[PDB]
């Protein structure tokens, strides 16, 4: 492996608006886990046994 | 620990084999990634939601009301979409009508 | 399917395809055009784009690149490929210019150039006229041409002199002509004949005459069927389209309106040849169909042909046509060029 | 009233009309003229000048060789503008008088941006800039098609027409994006000295879940 | 991109957790 360790890979710029898409979906779908650990957390302290 | 290096050695010469004909698979690792993540945040959701309809059937949960989110996107700078935005806009504005 | 136009910038009078090397299973990947009226004429090399992907960052390359180009004098008048490095054109100078392609640099070049091919004489001195040079067609090592002085000529892509000229074979303009057997030419005139010419005579007078009855209609452009020698497919100032069978008698054996003006080009399918194609002053383009053969009946009522006009609505005049396997490119008067790679889909 | 300003001054090369009188003709694009000066040395060594003839082809601008793409291309939509039926009811008409407006935009953007690369491939800045000039005209015919587009072609209602004049500033006032990208780039995109400028320029644009991402980043 | 990716595997870790308490609350509901 070390062997060939020695021409350049081409850095993988996300443009400013493909970052912020990326960033705007992991809070949407952040938020909407968010909401479900409250769900279930709601429905386990309504139904105690 | 003889099975895992076997198994990156595998990888290294598939990637070894897939650097021989030409690029692009990098973007698609992370997007198809993310498809996954919201088709299991939708299926959780379903699931939760027929659990507390359940609950209601029971009557053992009654509810007061709750509510939930919406998406977004950006769009692409270098010069070539023009005509999709306008057309999106366009149709957009004969469903106002 | 959809026909691919392309804008560029230059008034189009002839497309050619690049001839497939014998026994390959390519279909036509390579043209060329020459151009028509502007303040500079060229001849250009173009590749068809490939519209079947997207790379990652979503940019369309399916556009036809073109490869190189050269700059003409006066109008590319007729463009044909002498071999798959080769082409010759025509000139409205009176020039004829032999082209070489470079694949390992991408450039044309002048090959070999007769400067002097078409002129028009005065009485009893030799300042010439420039003369157009109006059509050429080639039989490779050979090569002939006509023009408004009337003038055939026979060249050689060995050699820089005529091998064989003959001067006033017409009084009237000569348009186009064509090989019917290797020392045998016929050529088209504004009178309306097809006269048919053997380089073996010692004479410089015609062979045989051809017309139409009586009525002058100018004849633009000729083709000769593949498979049939004697078989001739002409088209005139009117907009129709004659079928001739050079060995029965002065006529056409089949007559057929093709057009509302001027045909500017026809020709049979290169391996297909009961299917023909035509282009016009009236901004269409034809397919044909007719599967004796069918382009010699006399009663097109009962033997059918089948007409299609393969562009969506009436461009700038179609100054010409090219066909090779499934493909064709046809130029235009529009400043632009239309393909498909597909014509049985 | 109209034309009351100077009349448009060409400067001819070499010619002397500090004294020199002048001899013209009209042909089809091009006008001739030639100057009353002929130089009989007055004992002087120099070359004498012989006079000389200019030919002086039309301001219309036709002859800058990117343009022929929008003359060529936009005859092609005025042939696809001649040939619509006057029958076409006032939604199927309105809407395709729409595209050949947006088509013509299309061209005008297509010659510009070639434009630009061609501006930013000069080779010399003096032809450079008369490039960068010439992009800056067509940046004004696209900014002034785009607003006669929204206010008489597509003809915005109310409520709609803030929409339309939104995104109109947007896709010509192209500064905030280009900057959006060397803020998001920066090692700490909250600490670029530009980054307020940006997250307010973002709300002058009312990109307001573009300008709360920004805000994310402090 | 190595934030995305810590980002990414926290959602997975939660969705994990709201996979097992689902079942556990579905069982405790089938239990009734």
């Amino acid at each position: 492996m070390e062997k060939v360790l020695s021409l350049p890979k081409p850095t993988i710029i996300l443009s400013a608006y493909q970052r912020k898409c990326i960033q705007s979906i992991l809070k949407e779908e952040g938020e909407h886990i968010r909401e479900m650990v409250k769900q279930i957390n709601d429905i386990r302290n309504h139904v105690n046994f | 620990v003889n099975d895992v290096l076997d198994l990156e050695w595998d990888q290294h010469l598939e990637q070894k084999k897939k650097q021989r004909h030409l690029l692009v698979p990098e973007r698609e690792t992370l997007f198809n990634t993310l498809a996954n993540n919201r088709e299991i945040i939708n299926q959780q959701r379903k699931r939760l939601n027929h659990l507390v309809d359940s609950l209601q059937q029971l009557r053992l949960y009654k509810q007061t009301s709750l509510w939930s989110l919406s998406s977004a996107v950006p769009s692409q700078s270098s010069i070539h979409s023009f005509d999709s935005d306008l057309e999106s806009l366009c149709n957009a504005l004969l469903k106002t009508t | 399917e959809e026909i691919y136009a392309k804008f560029v910038s230059q008034k189009i009078s002839k497309t050619r395809w690049r001839p497939l090397p014998p026994g390959s299973l390519q279909t036509a990947e390579t043209f060329a055009t020459g151009s028509w009226d502007n303040e500079e004429n060229y001849i250009s090399l173009w590749s068809i784009g490939d519209f079947g992907n997207l790379d990652s960052d979503g940019g369309f390359e399916g556009d036809h690149q073109l490869l190189c180009d050269i700059r003409h004098h006066g109008d590319v008048m007729d463009l044909q490929f002498f071999d798959q490095e080769r082409i010759v054109a025509a000139s409205s100078t009176g020039c004829v210019t032999v082209f070489l392609h470079h694949p390992n640099n991408q450039t044309l070049s002048v090959n070999q150039q007769w400067t002097t091919a078409h002129y028009h004489t005065g009485p009893g001195s030799p300042s010439y006229s420039s003369a157009p040079c109006t059509g050429v067609v080639c039989n490779n090592p050979e090569i002939v041409t006509v023009g408004e002085d009337g003038r055939i000529n026979l060249f050689r892509a060995d050699h820089k002199e005529a091998v064989r000229t003959i001067d006033n074979a017409d009084s009237s303009t000569l348009h186009a002509v064509t090989f019917l057997r290797t020392p045998e030419i016929l050529t088209v005139n504004s009178i309306g004949q097809l006269k048919i010419w053997d380089f073996r005579q010692q004479g410089n007078e015609p062979s045989q005459i051809l017309s139409l009855t009586g009525d002058r209609v100018p004849l633009h452009c000729v083709d000769r069927h593949p498979n049939q020698q004697h078989v001739v497919a002409t088209g005139g100032q009117d907009g129709m389209l004659s079928i001739w069978d050079v060995r029965q008698g002065t006529m056409p054996v089949s007559l057929l309106k093709a057009h509302e003006a001027e045909m500017w080009e026809v020709h049979f399918h290169p391996s297909n040849p009961e299917h023909l194609f035509t282009c016009s002053e009236d901004g269409s383009l034809w397919h044909w169909d007719a599967s004796i053969s069918s382009w010699l009946s006399t009663d097109p009522a009962k033997d059918r042909i089948e007409i299609t006009s393969l562009l969506p609505s009436r461009s700038l005049s179609v100054n010409t046509l090219d066909v090779l396997g499934p493909c064709l490119v046809c130029g235009t008067d529009a400043e632009a060029i239309y393909v498909t790679r597909h014509l049985f889909s | 009233e109209e034309l009351d300003g100077e009349p448009t001054v060409t400067l001819i090369p070499g010619v002397n009309s500090k004294k020199n009188q002048m001899y013209f003709d009209w042909g089809p694009g091009e006008m001739l003229v030639c100057e009353t000066s002929f130089n009989k040395k007055e004992k002087s060594e120099m070359v004498p000048s012989c006079p000389f003839i200019y030919i002086i082809r039309k301001d219309v601008d036709v002859y800058s060789q990117i343009l022929r793409k929008l003359f060529n291309e936009s005859h092609g939509i005025f042939l696809g503008l001649q040939r619509i039926d006057e029958e076409l009811t006032g939604k199927s008409r309105k809407s395709q008088l729409v595209r050949v407006s947006k088509n013509y935009r299309s061209v005008i953007r297509a010659c510009m941006e070639e434009m630009h690369q061609v501006a930013i491939a000069a080779k010399d800045p003096a032809n450079g800039r008369q490039f960068s000039s010439q992009v800056s005209i067509l940046s004004a015919m696209e900014l002034i098609w785009n607003l006669c587009e929204i206010l008489f072609i597509e003809v915005a209602p109310a409520g709609p027409l803030l929409l339309h004049l939104l995104d109109w500033v947007r896709l010509h006032v192209c500064e905030v994006d280009s900057l959006s990208a060397d803020v998001l780039g920066s090692e700490n995109p909250s600490k670029h000295d530009s980054f307020w400028n940006l997250v307010t320029i973002l709300v002058l644009q009312g990109r307001l879940d573009e300008a709360r991402q920004m805000l994310s980043k402090e | 991109l190595q934030q995305i990716c810590k980002i990414l595997n926290a959602h997975m870790d939660s969705l994990q957790w709201i996979d097992q308490n689902s079942a556990l609350l579905q069982r405790k509901v089938e239990e009734v």
